[PDB]
């Protein structure tokens, strides 16, 4: 659960596992755990990285270039540039149980990086890059130079997360409705299960055995409706579940 | 007035398996009451929903329905 990997520290992918989709995950301190990590080591002034050391879309790399050669010394440290999709997901993950006070830091903080286009509407723009020229100064002052819009940005996917976590806040909906299958009680604790065990002789000479030091059991045979085999049949048996010709 | 071919779909008079047959399957809808008595029931098997469960659906009693059919049909007028 701490790590994404054995090559990485910390990933912000890690999010959607234990946010709004696909809830899977106990010890709830783990999650608190794991989302404080993320938010002192990822956090930026208009977004977060997705991993330490990452070069896409830098000033550097020879982006003509694949199969990055192993000279990653200096040339992707504290440059990675931005991601404002974990920054969006944070939004719903505190609207979705019961956090309001995060919910509106969150949205406070995402307006300021939004850019207005066409027609006036909201528009995600999908990494903001560091000037080229402006470089060292990062390398002694982290997190302290003005970056610039780069790449695409008609991200469909961080609009369309923006948009459902807008309209969930705007209370139209609840949250019992996106999820009818009530996935979001994986946090509630099971006491515990009794378990019942059941015990045969294999034939007459056992059940005497048995009988000598006063347990009681009944033979393989007297209970005709019921049959026992091993496993393997259960498992040949269960190697024809959904064959076509 | 109906033929006797025509009765098979007609509403509040004959039911759409024909008149000489009745084979209707009704539908049941099983709500617990209180929490410890769902878990007591789910112990033996017997699967159960807590009222808290249905938020969306409401569940009322037959008196509120009483009153709002008595809220029907007021004139001032007369």
């Amino acid at each position: 659960l701490p790590r994404a990997s054995t090559s990485k520290e910390v990933d912000a992918s890690l999010l959607s596992v234990v946010s709004f989709p696909a809830f899977a995950v106990e010890d709830s301190q783990l999650v608190e755990l794991t989302k404080q990590e993320i938010i002192t080591k990822l956090q930026g002034r208009y977004g977060c990285c997705r991993f330490l050391r990452d070069g896409y879309k830098t000033p550097k790399e020879d982006p003509n270039r694949l199969y990055y050669e192993p000279a990653e010394l200096k040339l992707f440290e504290n440059i990675e540039c931005e991601w404002p999709l974990f920054w969006t997901y944070f939004i719903l993950d505190g609207v979705f149980s019961g956090n309001a006070e995060q919910v509106q830091e969150y949205k406070e903080a995402l307006e300021a990086v939004l850019i207005k286009g066409k027609n006036g509407v909201p528009l995600l723009p999908e990494l903001y890059s560091v000037p080229p020229d402006r470089v060292d100064e990062e390398y002694q002052n982290p997190h302290t130079v003005d970056r610039v819009p780069m790449g695409k940005l008609p991200h469909m996917w961080g609009q369309s997360l923006y948009i459902l976590g807008s309209l969930m806040a705007e209370g139209f909906l609840a949250p019992g409705e996106i999820d009818p299958l009530n996935r979001r009680f994986s946090t509630v604790p099971k006491p515990d299960v009794v378990v019942q065990v059941s015990i045969l002789a294999e034939t007459e000479e056992i059940k005497t055995i048995l009988k000598d030091k006063g347990i009681y059991v009944e033979t393989i045979a007297e209970v005709y409706p019921i049959r026992v085999q091993p496993a393997r049949i259960l498992s040949h048996i269960y190697s024809s579940l959904g064959c076509n010709n | 007035y109906v033929p006797l071919k025509d009765q098979r779909n007609v509403s509040m008079r004959f039911s759409n398996q024909g008149p000489l047959e009745n084979d209707l399957v009704v539908h049941v809808a099983l709500i617990a009451e209180s929490q410890r008595l769902q878990v007591f029931l789910n112990t033996y098997g017997i699967q159960t929903q807590t009222p808290q469960q249905v938020e969306p659906i409401q569940i009322w009693p037959q008196q509120e329905l009483v009153k709002a059919y008595l809220q029907l049909g007021i004139n001032e007028k007369l």
